[PDB]
C-alpha cells in the first residue's frame, strides 16, 4: 500500500540494501507532513455526514433528469448506493490523508474503476461532480497546508475519473 | 557594402589591430 | 587610491601572474588540477543522443509483491515489447494479466503471452521483413543485438520449418534469458556493458536499434518496417558456413 | 616551408622553379598527412614529454638546480620547463613544415643574446632538448620517430 | 539523472573542487523557494487530465486537417497515441520542474522524439503546437490555484515555460 | 506492504469506519516519536557491517563445529552465504522498524525461512543464535550513538527486540 | 545520480505516472533537511585543509610500519596520493550532504572500489581509519542535525570499505 | 486486418507452413458468406444518409438535455460532428461486412475508443442509443443471411462500448 | 573459432583438397613445439594479475592526466571499467596464443572495439599503450618462469608479440 | 566439481550429444598428465606439516608487527587459525592436483573467499606470502611436470586473491 515509508523501503529492498540517509530524509518529510494531513483527516471525519449529503444532492441538482422515473438517480436504493459510494470515497480520501499517499485510493477505488463503472453504467460525471463539490465546502472548513492536502487527494480522485 | 573594406583583415606584412583572441596562458600550468 | 590600484589585483583582460621578484597564493595541487579534454562521467553516456536511461535495473515480484509493484512490473512489460508505442486499454491482454495478478503465472510466462498475442503479431510480423523482426525479437525479448550472421539463418530456418509460437519460445527458453533475466525479471536494455562472453561490435548495433526514449519500433514511418543493422555490417563479426 | 624556401631561390635568380625543386614539393606534400600525425601525438603528449625531460635534465645537472644556478628554486625551474615547452611546440611547426624557417625566426635568431642576458647556460638547455628527444621518439613508429629526430637535432645544432 | 544540486556537484567535480560559495548560495536560494516549487508542480498533477483535454480541444479546433481521414489524429487509434504523447511530456516537464533541470526532459522524452515523429509521418508542427497550449494552460493553474498562499511565482512560471520551449523546439 | 498507519487502515475499512479517535492518536504518538525511530533505523544502517561481523566472531566462537569440515559455515563458499543471510535478515529488520510494523519481515524473510534452511541441512538453532547475537549489538548501537540528544528509547528497543525474537522464533 | 529528487522521480516514471502526493511529501523531506546538510557541508569544507593532514597522519599513526623504507606510506607521491584519496572522500562526502542522497558516493567513490583497491594493493583498513579519525573531529565542528548528517555519510563509507 | 484470409494464412506463417485444407476450407467460408455480408452492405450504404439522421435524432429524443444550451447536443459543431460520428461507424461496419471480418472495426474505432471517448466527455451510451436505432431499422430493410450478418457487427460495436 | 589447424583446413577447403604435404608439416612442426606453447599460456596465465597490475601502475605514472578529475580513468568506476578492459584483452591474447590464431582476439574483441572507445570518449591513444606494457610484462615471464626446461622460445615470443600489436594497432 | 572429465562431459550432455573423439581427445590428456600430478600431491602431502610451519611464520617474519600484542597474529587461537587455514589450502591444491581441475579449489576455497575475508579482517597479503613461500621451498621437493603441476596450482590461488 503505497505510502513514503512502503515507497522508500521497496526501493531499498529491491537493489539489496539498507536503508539510507537519502530514505531517511523522505520518511521525515512524511512524518513532518502528518500534522496537515491529520487535521485535514478530522475535519473530512467529523463533517462526512453533510458532506456526502451535500455532493449526493450535487449530483442530482446537477443533472436533475437522474431523479425522473425509470432513471439512476430514482427510488430509494440507488440514491442509497449513491450517498454510499460518496461516502467511500470521503472514506479513503482521509484513509490516504492519514497514511501519507494515495495506496488507500489506488489499492481500494482507482485500481478496476473503469471496469466496474462501464458494466454498470456509471458515469464518472457524477463522480467528479460529487467531488467538486466537496471541494468547493472544503474550502472553508481548512486553509493552509491541511486544505492542500485535501485537495491533493480529491484532485487526484478527480484525475483518476478523466 | 562593408565588403570592400572586410578583406582589410590581412592587415599589414605584419599588422594586426590588437590582441589575438584567445591566447593560451601555460604559466599557471607550469 | 593606494588600496584600490594597489591591495586589488583589479581587471586586466584576464588574467595573471607568477613573475619576477614576485608571486601569488592560492595553493596547488598535483594531482588536482583537472586534465583539460576534461569532462564528466555520465558525459559519456548522456552524449549520444542519451542512452542515459539505459544503464538498466530490473523490475521485479519480489515475493509479496503490492498491487502498485504489479501495476509498475505490468506497465514495465508493455513499454519493453511494444516500445514507446501507445496501446489502447481494450487492445490489453486482460486475461494474461488476470493470470500475473493471481500469481498462476511468473514475469517470463506472462513475457511469453504477451509476444504470442495477435497484437505483437500485426504490430511487428505482419508489417516488417522477417530479417527486422528477428532484429526486433533479439531488441524486445533479450534487450541486444544479434552477435552474428549464424543466430538469423538459425532463427529464420526455426520460424520456417515450425512457425511463429516456437520462435518465441526459442528466445524465452534461451539459457542467455534464464541466466540473466530468471523467472521475476521484465526485459530491459543491455547493449551499454560489456557482458561476457560478447562480440565488440554488439554495442555499436545495439545503439542503432535504440533510437532513443522517444523512438517507435512503431511500424508506421512511412516506408514501414525496414532494417536498421546493416548485413555487410552483421557479417563482420563471425561469418560461418554454419 | 619547404615551399618558401624553394620560391624564395626561385624568384631570388628570377626564375620559375626547377624539376629538383618541383620534385622536392611532390614528395613532401606526399607525406603531408604523416607529418601531421607526427605532431598531433607529440601535441598529444607534451604535458608528459617537458616533465620526462626535465628529470633528465635535473639528474645529469642538479647543479642548474643548485645555489648558483639559473634554474635554482621551484619558480626559477617553472619558467625552465616552460621554455622547454616552447622549443617542443617549435619542433611541432618545424615537422609540419617540413623546415626550420619558422623554429628559427621564432626561437633560435637572438637565442645567444637573450640567454646571455638571463645568464642562462646555453649548453643545458641544448640537454634539456635532447631529454626531449628521449621522450618523444618513444611515442613515435620508428620512422616518424626518425622524421621527428631530425628537428629535435637542429634544435641542439643551432644552440651551439 | 540530474537534478539541479547535482547538477552543480558535476561541475564542482569537473574543476577538483568542494562547491564555491557562488554554487552553495544559489542552492540554498532553491531551497528557499521549493514550497513555491511544490505548489507548481502540484498545480500541473492535479489539472493533468484538463491541460491535456484543453490542449486538445485547442489543437483540432485549429487544425480540423488531423481528425479527417488522411489525417494524423485520425481514427481513434491515432487519436488515443497522440493523446498519450501529450500527457507524456506534461509529464516530464512536471519531473523537471521538480528537480529544478531539464535533463530527464532531454534524455528520456526529447531525445530522439523528432526523428521517431518524421519517421512516422506526424507532423511536427502540429505536435509543437500542442506542447504551446498545454503551456498556456499549465502556466495559468500555476498562476490561479485553491487557496495557496499568495506571492510571486513568476520565476518558476518562467521556468516551467523553458522546459514546455525546450520540448517545443525540440519537436518542431 | 504494511506499515503502522496502513495496518490501521486496514482494520478501519474491516468495519467499514473512517479511523476511530482511538486509532488516531495512536499513530498521532507514532508521529511524535519518529525522530527517535529515525535515529533508531540509523544506528542500526550505520553499523550493519560490524553488528554482522561482531555477531559473526561470536557465534562461531560458541559453535566451533560449524567451521570444521562437515559443519555448515565450512568451506568459504558456505561461510559466505551465512553471513549473506545474517545481513538479509539485520536489512529486513531494519525495514520493519522504519515501517513500525512487522509485516515487511515476516512476508518477504520469515515466510518459508525455516524449511528452505531443513531442506538445506542449515542447522536452524545455530541460525537463531546468530540472530539473537545481532539483537544484542544492534540494540546496543541504538542505546549510545554519536551525539544524539538524551532521552528514552526503550519503547523503541523493545520494537526492535520483539523484530529480531520473531525472526528467532520463525526459524529455531 | 541518486537524491531523494531523482528517486521519486524515478519511481513516478517507472509506473508512468505524474507525482502524486506521496512523491512530493518525500521531496519536502530532502528540502527540510536542506539546512542542517548544507551546514554540515559547509564547515567539512573550510576545516578540509586540516581534516585531511589529520586523517593521513592518523592512517601512519596506527600504521607506523607503512612510512618505513619499501612501504606504502613511504616517499613523497605514496604520502602524496594518500592525501588526495582522503580529499576524494571528503570532497564526495560534502556532495552527498548537498546533494540530499549517497549518490555522489555511490557514483564516484563506491562503485568500482573494491577492485581498484585489490589491484593497487591498498588495504580498506587504512581507509576506515582515517575516516574513523575524521569523524572523530567532526564531533567538535558541528553538533545537533548536521552533526548527524556528516556522520550518516561517513559511516556509509566505513560501510561500504567493510 | 482481421479478415478470414488474414487469420488463417496469419496462422500457416507463425507455424512456417503451407496453407493446408483446413485453412483452405475456412477461406471458403468467407468467400461463401460474401453474398449476403454485401448485400447487407449495399443496403446500408444507400440507407446511410437516412439511418444517420433517424440515429442522430434519436440520441437526442432518449437524451433530451442534450439539446439544451450549455450541453454537448447544442449547436451546429456538436450536431455536426454526431451525425459524422455514427456515420464513421456506418461506413466500418459496410467495411466489416464487406472485408469478412472485425478488423475494419478493430482497428479504426475499437483500438483507442475509450481513452477518446473519456477525455472529450462522449458517453458511450449514446453511441449504444445510435446503434439500438439502427439495428431497429435494418430490420426492415434485409432479411435473412443479409440481417444476421448486419447485427452481428452493429451488436459487435455495441458490446465494444459496454 | 578457428585455430591453426582449422585455418589450414579451411584454404584445403576452398581449394576443394585434401591437405598439402606442404601444410601437413607446418603442423606437425606446431604439434612439434606445443609444449613450450603450453608453457607460454600458462606464464600468461599464471602471473595475469601482475601483468596488468605492472602495466597499469606504469600506464599511470606515465599519463597523469587520466587520474585527474575529467580523465578517463577517474573515478573508481573508470578506474575499474580500465582495469576490467586490459584483463580482458590479456585473457583473449592468451585464447590466440593457445590457438596458434588471432581470429577469436579479432572477432570477439578487435572487433568494432576502436568505435567502441571514440563513442565512450575513452582515449584510444593510452589504451594502445596500456597494451604495449602487458606486451613488455607478459613477454618477460614468457621468457623467464619457474623451473622450465631451457630452450629457446623466440618464435613463440614473437606470435605473441603479434597478438598485443595487432589489438595496439586495431585500437590506437 | 572442475575436472577435465567433468568439463567435457558437461559440453555434451549441454547439447545432448554423445562424447565424441574431441572430448575423449580431451580426457586422455588429463589421464597423461595424473603422473606429474600425484607425485607433486604425494610431495605436499608428506611435507605438509613442514609446509606449513614454514609458511606461517613468513607471514610474521613479512609482517612483524602481526605478532605484537593487539593484533590478528598474537595468541594462540589467532595462530593456530592460521596455520589451520595454510594446511586447507595446501590440502585443496592436493586435491586439485589428484583431481585434474582447478574445481577443489573453486569450490572449497575461491567461491566466497573475498567476503569472508573482508567480514574477518583478513589480508589476502598474508596468505599470498604464505603460497609465495611455499612455492620457493617446493622448488627443491619437486622438479620438472611435477613442479609446474604444483606451481600452476600455487599461482591459480595467488591470481584468486589478487
Ligand atoms: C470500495 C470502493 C467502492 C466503490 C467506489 C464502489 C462503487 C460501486 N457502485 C455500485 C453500484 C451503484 N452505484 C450507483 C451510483 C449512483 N446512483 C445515483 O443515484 C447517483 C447517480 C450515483 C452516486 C453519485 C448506483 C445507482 C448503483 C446501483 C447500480 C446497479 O446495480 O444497477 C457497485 C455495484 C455493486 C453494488 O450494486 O453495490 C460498485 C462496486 N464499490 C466499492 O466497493
Ligand atoms: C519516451 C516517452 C515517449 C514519447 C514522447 C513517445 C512518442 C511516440 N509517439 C508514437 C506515435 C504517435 N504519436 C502520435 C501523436 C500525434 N498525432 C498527431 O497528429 C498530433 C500532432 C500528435 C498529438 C499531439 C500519433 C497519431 C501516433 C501514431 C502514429 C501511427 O501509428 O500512425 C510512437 C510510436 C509507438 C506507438 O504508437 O506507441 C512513439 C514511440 N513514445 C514514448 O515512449
Ligand atoms: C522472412 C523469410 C526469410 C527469408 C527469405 C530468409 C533468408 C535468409 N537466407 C539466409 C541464408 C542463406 N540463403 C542461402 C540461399 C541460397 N544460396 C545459393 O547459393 C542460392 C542462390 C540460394 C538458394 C536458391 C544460403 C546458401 C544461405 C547461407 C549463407 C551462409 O551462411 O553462408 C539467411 C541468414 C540466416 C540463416 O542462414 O538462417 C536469411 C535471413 N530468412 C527469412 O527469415
Ligand atoms: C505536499 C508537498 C508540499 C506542498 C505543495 C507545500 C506547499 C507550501 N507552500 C507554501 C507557501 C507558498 N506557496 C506559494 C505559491 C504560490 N503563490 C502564488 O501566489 C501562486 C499562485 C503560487 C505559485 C506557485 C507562495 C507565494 C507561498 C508563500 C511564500 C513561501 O513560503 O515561499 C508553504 C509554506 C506555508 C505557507 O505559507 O502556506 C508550504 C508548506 N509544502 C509541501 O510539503
Ligand atoms: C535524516 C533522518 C533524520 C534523523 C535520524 C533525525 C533525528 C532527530 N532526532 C531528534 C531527537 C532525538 N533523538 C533521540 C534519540 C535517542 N536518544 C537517546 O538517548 C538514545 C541513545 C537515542 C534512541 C534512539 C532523542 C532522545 C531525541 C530528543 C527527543 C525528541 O525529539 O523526540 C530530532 C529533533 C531535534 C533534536 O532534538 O536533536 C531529529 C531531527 N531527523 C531526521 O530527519
Ligand atoms: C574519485 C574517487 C577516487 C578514489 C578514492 C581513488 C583512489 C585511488 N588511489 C590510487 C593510488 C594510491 N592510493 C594510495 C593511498 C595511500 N598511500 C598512503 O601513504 C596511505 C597508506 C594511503 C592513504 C590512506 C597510494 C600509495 C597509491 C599509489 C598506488 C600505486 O600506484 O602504487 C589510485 C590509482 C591511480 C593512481 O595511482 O592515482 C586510485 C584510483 N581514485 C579516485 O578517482
Ligand atoms: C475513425 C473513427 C472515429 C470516431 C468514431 C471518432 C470519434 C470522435 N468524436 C470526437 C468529438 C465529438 N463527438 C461528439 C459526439 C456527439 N455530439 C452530440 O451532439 C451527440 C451527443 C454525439 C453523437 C452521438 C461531439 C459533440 C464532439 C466534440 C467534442 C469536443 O471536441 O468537445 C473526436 C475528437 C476530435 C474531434 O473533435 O473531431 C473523435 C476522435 N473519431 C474518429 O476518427
Ligand atoms: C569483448 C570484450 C570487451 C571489451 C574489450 C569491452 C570494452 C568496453 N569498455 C567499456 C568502457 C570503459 N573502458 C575504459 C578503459 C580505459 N579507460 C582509460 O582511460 C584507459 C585508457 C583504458 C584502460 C586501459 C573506461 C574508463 C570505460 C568506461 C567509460 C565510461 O563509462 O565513461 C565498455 C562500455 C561498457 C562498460 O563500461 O562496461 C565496453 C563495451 N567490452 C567488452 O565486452
Ligand atoms: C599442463 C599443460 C602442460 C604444460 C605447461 C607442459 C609443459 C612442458 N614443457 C616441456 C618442455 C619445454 N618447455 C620449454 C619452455 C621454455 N624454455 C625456455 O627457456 C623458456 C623460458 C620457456 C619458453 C616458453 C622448453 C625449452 C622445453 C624443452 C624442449 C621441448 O620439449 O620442446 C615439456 C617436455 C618435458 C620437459 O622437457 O620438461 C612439457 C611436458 N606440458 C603440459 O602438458
Ligand atoms: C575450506 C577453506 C576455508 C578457508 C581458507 C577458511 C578461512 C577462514 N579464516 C577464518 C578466520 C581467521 N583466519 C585467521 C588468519 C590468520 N591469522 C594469523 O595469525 C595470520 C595473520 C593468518 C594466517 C596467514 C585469523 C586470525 C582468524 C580468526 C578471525 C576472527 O574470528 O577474528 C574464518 C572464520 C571462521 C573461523 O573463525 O574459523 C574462515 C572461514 N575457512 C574455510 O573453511
Amino acid at each position: 500500500m503505497k505510502t513514503v515509508i512502503t515507497e522508500v523501503i521497496a526501493s531499498a529492498d529491491s537493489q539489496g540494501r539498507f536503508l539510507n540517509n537519502t530514505e531517511l530524509q523522505a520518511a521525515n518529510g512524511r512524518f513532518q507532513r502528518a500534522t496537515a494531513s491529520m487535521e485535514a483527516a478530522r475535519a473530512l471525519t467529523s463533517n462526512a455526514d453533510s458532506l456526502v449529503k451535500g455532493a449526493v444532492q450535487e449530483v442530482y441538482n446537477k443533472f436533475p433528469y437522474l431523479t425522473q422515473p425509470g432513471q439512476m438517480g430514482y427510488g430509494d436504493t440507488n440514491q442509497a448506493k449513491c450517498a454510499r459510494d460518496i461516502s467511500h470515497y470521503l472514506r479513503f480520501i482521509t484513509y490516504s490523508l492519514v497514511a501519507g499517499g494515495t495506496g488507500p485510493l489506488d489499492d481500494y477505488i482507482v485500481a478496476g474503476l473503469r471496469e466496474v463503472n462501464r458494466t454498470f453504467n456509471l458515469s464518472p460525471s457524477w463522480y467528479i461532480e460529487a467531488l467538486k463539490h466537496i471541494k468547493g465546502k472544503v474550502g472553508s472548513q481548512l486553509s493552509g497546508q491541511p486544505l492542500t492536502e485535501a485537495n491533493a487527494y480529491i484532485d487526484y480522485c478527480i484525475n483518476a475519473l478523466s | 557594402p562593408t565588403a570592400g573594406l572586410e578583406p582589410f583583415v590581412r592587415m599589414s606584412r605584419m599588422i594586426r589591430s590588437g590582441v589575438p583572441e584567445d591566447r593560451e596562458e601555460p604559466d599557471e600550468l607550469w | 587610491a593606494r588600496e584600490l590600484t594597489v591591495t586589488p589585483v583589479s581587471a586586466r583582460r584576464t588574467t595573471s601572474p607568477t613573475a619576477p621578484t614576485a608571486p601569488a597564493m592560492p595553493l596547488a595541487g598535483y594531482y588536482s588540477r583537472p586534465a583539460p579534454r576534461a569532462t564528466a562521467d555520465g558525459d559519456a553516456q548522456t552524449k549520444l543522443g542519451i542512452t542515459a536511461v539505459a544503464p538498466a535495473q530490473a523490475v521485479e515480484l519480489r515475493p509479496n509483491f503490492g498491487e502498485t509493484e504489479l501495476q509498475a512490473v505490468i506497465r514495465a512489460t508493455y513499454k519493453q515489447l511494444f516500445g514507446n508505442t501507445y496501446i489502447l486499454e481494450a487492445d490489453r491482454v486482460v486475461q494474461a494479466e488476470s493470470l500475473l495478478r493471481n500469481g498462476s503465472i511468473n514475469v517470463r510466462e506472462f513475457v511469453r503471452l504477451l509476444a504470442k498475442s495477435e497484437l505483437y503479431k500485426e504490430r511487428f510480423f505482419h508489417c516488417t521483413s522477417n530479417n527486422r523482426f528477428i532484429e526486433l525479437t533479439f531488441k524486445h525479448l533479450l534487450g541486444r543485438a544479434p552477435y552474428n550472421q549464424s543466430e538469423f539463418v538459425e532463427h529464420l530456418d526455426r520460424y520456417q520449418k515450425s512457425g511463429y509460437d516456437a520462435e518465441i519460445d526459442s528466445y524465452i527458453d534461451s539459457d542467455e534469458y534464464r541466466r540473466v533475466f530468471g523467472e521475476n525479471t521484465v526485459p530491459y536494455f543491455r547493449g551499454f556493458k560489456y557482458q561476457t562472453g560478447q562480440a565488440a561490435g554488439v554495442f555499436e548495433r545495439t545503439l542503432k536499434l535504440y533510437g532513443g526514449d522517444a523512438d517507435s519500433d512503431t511500424n508506421r514511418n512511412r516506408q514501414g518496417q525496414l532494417r536498421q543493422v546493416d548485413p555487410q555490417e552483421l557479417l563482420r563479426s563471425g561469418r560461418g558456413i554454419v | 616551408s619547404v615551399l618558401t624556401k624553394a620560391i624564395v631561390n626561385a624568384d631570388a635568380e628570377a626564375r620559375y622553379l626547377s624539376p629538383g625543386e618541383l620534385d622536392r614539393i611532390k614528395s613532401f606534400v606526399a607525406s603531408g598527412e604523416r607529418r601531421l600525425r607526427i605532431a598531433q601525438t607529440l601535441t598529444e603528449a607534451r604535458e608528459r614529454i617537458v616533465k620526462q625531460a626535465g628529470d633528465q635534465l635535473f639528474q645529469i645537472r642538479p647543479d642548474v638546480v643548485s645555489p648558483g644556478g639559473n634554474a635554482y628554486g621551484e619558480k626559477m625551474t617553472a619558467l625552465c620547463l616552460r621554455d622547454l615547452d616552447y622549443y617542443l611546440r617549435l619542433v611541432t611547426y618545424g615537422i609540419v613544415a617540413g623546415d626550420v624557417t619558422p623554429i628559427e625566426e621564432i626561437g633560435i635568431i637572438g637565442v645567444k643574446e637573450m640567454y646571455n642576458s638571463l645568464q642562462t647556460p646555453i649548453p643545458a638547455v641544448a640537454e634539456g632538448v635532447r631529454a626531449m628527444k628521449n621522450v618523444a621518439t618513444s611515442l613515435l613508429s620508428g620512422d616518424d620517430a626518425a622524421e621527428a629526430g631530425f628537428y629535435f637535432d637542429y634544435l641542439v645544432g643551432a644552440m651551439q | 539523472m540530474q537534478d539541479a544540486f547535482t547538477k552543480a556537484i558535476v561541475a564542482a567535480d569537473l574543476r577538483g573542487s568542494f562547491l564555491s560559495e557562488q554554487e552553495l548560495n544559489q542552492l540554498t536560494n532553491l531551497v528557499k523557494e521549493s514550497n513555491k516549487r511544490l505548489d507548481a508542480v502540484n498545480a500541473i498533477t492535479g489539472n493533468a487530465a484538463e491541460i491535456i483535454s484543453d490542449a486538445a480541444h485547442k489543437l483540432f479546433a485549429e487544425q480540423t486537417d488531423l481528425i479527417r481521414p488522411g489525417g494524423n489524429a485520425y481514427p481513434n487509434r491515432r487519436m488515443a497515441a497522440c493523446l498519450r504523447d501529450m500527457e507524456i511530456i506534461l509529464r516530464y516537464v512536471s519531473y523537471a520542474l521538480l528537480a529544478g533541470d531539464a535533463s530527464v526532459l532531454e534524455d528520456r522524452c526529447l531525445n530522439g522524439l523528432k526523428e521517431t515523429y518524421v519517421a512516422l509521418g506526424t507532423p511536427t508542427r502540429s505536435v509543437a503546437r500542442a506542447v504551446q497550449l498545454m503551456k498556456e494552460t499549465a502556466i495559468g493553474y500555476v498562476n490561479s490555484p485553491s487557496g495557496v498562499t499568495r506571492g510571486d511565482c513568476s520565476a518558476l512560471v518562467n521556468e516551467a515555460a523553458t522546459y514546455f520551449d525546450k520540448a517545443a523546439a525540440s519537436i518542431a
